């Protein structure tokens, strides 16, 4: 399944390396995180 | 070690089970609240999809502290984008509801601050999915959410959008539509 290290984050989006980014997630992004 | 992805809002899942021995409010059951993508999935993954819950039941996902009812102050001056479904399959039903939930928790709307929650009604004749917004008089926000809904959701020649003010549907227990997309 999808690997946390390869999750793509848009510019300005929240990420574990960008706590200030917007907490907005696309549909495909949310489905991507459905697997631990 | 695993860092969860926080959502812009805290959301609460409600499940209504028809029970005439109780008032409608008391039919609402607060399940759990979540504020991360992972915790949403931990909830959704292990609850029945809409196609499997009892007839007469609802699922409602609303921002924390907003009850899924007209009386709540966040919904008094609001309305809902109603999506009457034309007897689609179970997967189409469930995928539509999930996509709605992902629109909500993912903050897909420009006027996401106007979003209060969403309700799916599982009924015998036809099922119904509604997105509740805060201010029905806010035409700019109602249309943006409406346009964004038919865009993020698969355009359906068969199913249309109907925006109904809560002030109206509350009186008529038959109900006028103030927008149509
Ligand atoms: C959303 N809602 C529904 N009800 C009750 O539930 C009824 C509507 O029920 P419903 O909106 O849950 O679905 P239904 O498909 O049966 O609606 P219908 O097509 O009009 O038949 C109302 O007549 C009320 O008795 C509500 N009653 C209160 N007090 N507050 C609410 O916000 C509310």
């Amino acid at each position: 399944g999808p690997h946390m290290s390869i999750i793509n984050y848009n510019e300005g989006q929240w990420s574990p390396n960008n706590p200030s980014g917007k907490k907005q997630y696309d549909r495909e992004q949310l489905l991507q995180l459905r697997e631990v | 070690p695993h860092m969860k992805h926080p959502l812009m809002n805290v959301w609460t899942l409600w499940y209504l089970e028809n029970d005439r021995s109780k008032s409608w409010e008391d039919m609402q059951n607060e399940i759990t609240s979540f504020d991360t993508v992972e915790d949403f999935w931990s909830l959704y993954n292990h609850i029945k999809p809409p196609s499997e819950i009892k007839l007469g039941s609802d699922y409602s996902l609303f921002k924390k502290n907003i009850r899924p009812m007209w009386e709540d102050a966040a919904n008094k001056q609001g309305g809902r984008w109603v999506i009457t479904l034309n007897k689609s399959s179970k997967t189409d039903l469930d995928n539509l509801w999930l996509d709605v939930l992902l629109c909500l928790i993912g903050e897909a709307f420009d006027h996401s601050d106007q979003i209060c929650g969403a309700v799916i009604n599982i009924r015998g004749k036809s099922n119904k999915i509604s997105i509740w917004t805060a201010d029905g008089n806010n035409e700019e926000a109602a249309l943006e959410i409406g346009h964004k809904l038919r865009d993020a959701l698969r355009l359906g020649r068969n199913n249309s959008l109907q925006y109904q003010l809560h002030k109206d549907t509350m009186v008529k227990q038959n109900v006028k539509s103030i927008y149509t997309l």
